[PDB]
RNA sequence: AGAACUUUGAAGGCCGAAGUGGAGAAGGGUUCCAUGUGAACAGCAGUUGAACAUGGGUCAGUCGGUCCUGAGAGAUGGGCGAGCGCCGUUCCGAAGGGACGGGCGAUGGCCUCCGUUGCCCUCGGCCGAUCGAAAGGGAGUCGGGUUCAGAUCCCCGAAUCCGGAGUGGCGGAGAUGGGCGCCGCGAGGCGUCCAGUGCGGUAACGCGACCGAUCCCGGAGAAGCCGGCGGGAGCCCCGGGGAGAGUUCUCUUUUCUUUGUGAAGGGCAGGGCGCCCUGGAAUGGGUUCGCCCCGAGAGAGGGGCCCGUGCCUUGGAAAGCGUCGCGGUUCCGGCGGCGUCCGGUGAGCUCUCGCUGGCCCUUGAAAAUCCGGGGGAGAGGGUGUAAAUCUCGCGCCGGGCCGUACCCAUAUCCGCAGCAGGUCUCCAAGGUGAACAGCCUCUGGCAUGUUGGAACAAUGUAGGUAAGGGAAGUCGGCAAGCCGGAUCCGUAACUUCGGGAUAAGGAUUGGCUCUAAGGGCUGGCAGCCGACUUAGAACUGGUGCGGACCAGGGGAAUCCGA
RNA sequence: CCUGGGCAGGGCGAAGCCAGAGGAAACUCUGGUGGAGGUCCGUAGCGGUCCUGACGUGCAAAUCGGUCGUCCGACCUGGG
């Protein structure tokens, strides 16, 4: 069944902490305990080790990610302007 | 008591026969396998240390 | 149900006082020091984990003692790689060598057309 | 403590020198010789009694005998 | 206390003024369900080993077993009868349609040979 | 001489496996043990003691220190300081005295040829001397017996490691093959030439051994905590057999005790494998309690490796144990017979191995040591004759220094003492029960905690009841008492929606007969063999049922602090 | 700071997963499995609230008895 409504994995901590702080806990433990699919391998067995390190089960191949997520945003922004930058005119 | 992850990058030595082993900050998006690439005029891309 | 003590003097259950239970020919329950177990080499640099078969698994200075079989298996790289490494590495060697053969016969074809 | 299978390899053994002291035991089902050569008890396991009684007759004369009971 | 436990092998001493633990302190959930599962989990390896269930309808019926909808073994094996003679009984009709179908297209193609050997 | 205390017997008790038991670390220093005394000390006494006096007792290549580094501490170089000195641990330093081969030279032994020494060439990061753990790292020993006191040390028997062996102890590999031509019937031999730094399996890998230097690479050493689960052991439990003991008023094929195989070697179970081959899968399939896995190769079949602490064998029945007898005063580890069996079950306990998962802004030690691999400078017999070498099987020699007694505590330590205080760990049975809870027994200790007798006044200190009323007492429901386990019902206001919540409130609970359900192993749906749990029914006891022990009063509100 | 050691049983039942029912979709409902928590009753352990209990020239220059708080942790603890 549906054994919870609102707070979904945060339910561990129960009735202390705080509202508004499980609130905005619950959307990065849900990305740093969520599975991942690796670009390498093409499987869906990415998992967070410790901060910063990813890890996938087959080919053994890890690769330095994001502190509660694979990929921070700026990170990719930064990536496609160092490309972009990169082809610009050949430095 | 680092935040950043440590990346050990191999080298190889150009004066003695041997294998030498340093210590970078690992930038965001490497993995084990990437080669990197330093010197004057390496070419840029993520982890290329360069002046 | 006869109760039973260390032997030595020692009394801290350490890693390294780490104990098993026999009985004796004289029909006593007697207690008997164990040699740590000794988990096998693993593999080269970087690839799967899991031991290297083949090899007789003990503790470091055991080693003096066994022969010369019984440490390395009999192929090329015996008690380093774990042979999925060595069938790897001998393809990459050979491919990159043949690339390299190829880059520097153009290089070669260029500067004739130049 | 090693096993010896055949009465050739035991006899050989046997007239290896430095070999002080052989024992003979006799059972039920069967009987066995103890060979004490060094860092080692050589023990010949046989069932048949006149194998035995010859090897013990072929024994050589100047290494120890001793029965046991 | 040989004579009490065999007593107890009776079903005596056993109502609910002398228990003091849970039902789950006594037998456990969890060691229900292991027990249970790994009994229903071999069964159907014991059929399929055979040829009770086929490989198809295996993958079905452990599913429904994961899921807790077998109590025990008895009720297995009457929903493994009812599912056997349900699959028996498709399977005939389906074969006796093939059979029509069979002899209407055997007989347009004998057909169509003897307008073909009469224009030849 | 003397007995409320000493010792023996009998009886009744306690500690009740998280002990008043069996042993250790730190500490104590002879208290350990025997003999003798009872003057003082033991807070009464004492024939006794940890008191006094005499005399004994601590045996180790394989137990530990020694060795390694850790947190750190500390010296020279350097700097500072009036100054004993301080700072400082790579910083501002010429901080290696070693080796490989070669050459020149010398010396000595069997001057064959080995062994030294001097010089020269080549090579060689030390992230720095040295110290730092009687719980971390660290090769290698277990069983039986033995004393008034020892014990993995003494003995008996069985093993193992580390070194060393130069004229290289003894064997085995390296190793002896093939062609040519001739002769010989042939078997073989002659002569010439050539090879020979091992072999097998498609692999995973295997065998008894398998030339290797400077150097380089890697692994082991070397990893947290918590879950689960599987195997193995030991213990407990059940059924049958065998020895001995108890009960027999009446019954009890009854109750209890006892019922063995060391390290090391070989083999076989078993478990694990991210280890190979054949082979292509979706109507998706295989498997866990949970997962998880699959074209980067699932299922299926066949192979391979590791742990093998389990079983068998060697040790090994000659011992050990139980029991029944026979001899020697003693001195005899005497002498002899008999036996030392079968099986089974398990959310059972405890230990360990292995698998997999969870948790982290915690990622969970370093080094001495030892090994493998990569490379191939070199070394060696050159042929009918054998070496360079060897981590293989045997054989010889040695393993130095120190600690080792005992308490480890309601009497050997600290606390001014034989002081309810304090102090670090291991092993831990049966029943009840959820359990290492509390209560009662068994192995194993013990005399009630620095005294006894008579009587049962007050006040006490700990405990227990009370007719009616139920907080009226008192600053105050302080103290004590009520509910208390489990099952089946039922659970509000409020709220961060997770709780509140075992909310509140009810009922039931015993003994004895059953009934129903919940499984394993066999055979071409049927026959044998078993686990302790749940639901229901009847009978019945003086309403009695968590019967002792175990054990939440509850609600309504306010203030403060998450 | 380093190196080791230690913590019986149970109640509450999140994420993830499975099955069934419903839905056009989004997704919802029901029964299991699952075992998270600076989590709840409670053992050893650690503290010391109340009785302003015993003692108070004591057993003791801070103890004892009931009654207590917490026990996977910001836990407890030996040695260096
Ligand atoms: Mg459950
Ligand atoms: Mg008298
Ligand atoms: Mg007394
Ligand atoms: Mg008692
Ligand atoms: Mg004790
Ligand atoms: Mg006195
Ligand atoms: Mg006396
Ligand atoms: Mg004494
Ligand atoms: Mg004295
Ligand atoms: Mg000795
Ligand atoms: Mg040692
Ligand atoms: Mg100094
Ligand atoms: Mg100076
Ligand atoms: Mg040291
Ligand atoms: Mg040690
Ligand atoms: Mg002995
Ligand atoms: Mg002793
Ligand atoms: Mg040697
Ligand atoms: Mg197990
Ligand atoms: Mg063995
Ligand atoms: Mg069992
Ligand atoms: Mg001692
Ligand atoms: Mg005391
Ligand atoms: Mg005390
Ligand atoms: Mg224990
Ligand atoms: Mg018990
Ligand atoms: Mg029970
Ligand atoms: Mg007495
Ligand atoms: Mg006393
Ligand atoms: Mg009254
Ligand atoms: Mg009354
Ligand atoms: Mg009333
Ligand atoms: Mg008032
Ligand atoms: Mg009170
Ligand atoms: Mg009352
Ligand atoms: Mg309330
Ligand atoms: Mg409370
Ligand atoms: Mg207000
Ligand atoms: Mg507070
Ligand atoms: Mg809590
Ligand atoms: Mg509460
Ligand atoms: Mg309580
Ligand atoms: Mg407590
Ligand atoms: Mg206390
Ligand atoms: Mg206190
Ligand atoms: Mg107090
Ligand atoms: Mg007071
Ligand atoms: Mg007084
Ligand atoms: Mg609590
Ligand atoms: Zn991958």
């Amino acid at each position: 069944a549906k054994r919870t409504k609102k707070v979904g994995i945060v339910g561990k901590y129960g009735t202390r902490y705080g509202a508004s702080l499980r609130k905005m806990v619950k959307k990065i433990e849900i990305s740093q305990h969520a599975k991942y699919t690796c670009s390498f391998c093409g499987k869906t067995k990415m998992k967070r080790r410790a901060v910063g390190i990813w890890h996938c089960g087959s080919c053994m191949k890890t690769v330095a990610g994001g502190a509660w997520t694979y990929n921070t945003t700026s990170a990719v922004t930064v990536k496609s302007a160092i490309r972009r930058l990169k082809e610009l005119k050949d430095q | 008591g680092r935040g950043a992850p440590l990346a050990k990058v191999v080298f190889r030595d150009p004066y003695r026969f041997k294998k030498r082993t340093e210590l970078f900050i690992a930038a965001e998006g490497i993995h084990t396998g990437q080669f990197v690439y330093c010197g004057k005029k390496a070419q840029l891309n993520i982890g290329n240390v360069l002046p | 149900v006869q109760r039973l003590t260390y032997r030595r003097r020692l009394s801290y259950n350490t890693a390294s006082n780490k104990t098993r239970l026999s009985r004796t020919p004289g029909n006593r329950i007697v207690y008997l020091y164990t040699k740590k177990v000794g988990k096998a080499p693993k593999s080269a640099c970087g690839v799967c984990p899991g031991r290297l078969r083949g090899v007789r698994a003990v503790r470091p200075k055991v080693l003096m003692r066994l022969s010369k079989t019984k440490k390395h298996v009999s192929r090329a790289y015996g008690g380093s790689m774990c042979a999925k490494c060595v069938r790897d590495r001998i393809k990459r060697a050979f491919l990159i060598e043949e690339q390299k053969i190829v880059v520097k016969v153009l290089k070669a074809q260029a500067q004739s057309q130049k | 403590p090693r096993k010896i299978e055949e009465i050739k390899d035991f006899l050989l053994t046997a007239r290896r020198k430095d070999a002080k002291s052989v024992k003979i035991k006799k059972n039920k089902d069967n009987v066995k010789f103890k060979v004490r050569c060094s860092r080692y008890l050589y023990t010949l396991v046989i069932t048949d009694k006149e194998k035995a009684e010859k090897l013990k007759q072929s024994l050589p004369p100047g290494l120890a005998v001793k029965e046991l009971k | 206390c040989r004579k009490n436990t065999l007593a107890r092998r009776k079903g005596r001493h056993m109502g609910i003024g002398k228990r003091k633990g849970t039902a789950n302190a006594r037998m456990p959930e969890k060691v229900t369900w292991m027990r249970r599962m790994r009994i229903l989990r071999r069964l159907l390896r014991r059929y399929r080993e055979s040829k009770k269930i086929d490989r198809h309808m295996y993958h079905s019926l452990y599913l429904k077993v994961k899921g807790n909808v077998f109590k025990n073994k008895r009720i297995l094996m009457e929903h493994i009868h009812k599912l056997k003679a349900d699959k028996a009984r498709k399977k005939l009709l389906a074969d006796q349609a093939e059979a029509r179908r069979s002899k209407t297209k055997e007989a347009r193609k004998r057909r169509e040979e003897r307008l073909q050997a009469k224009k030849e």
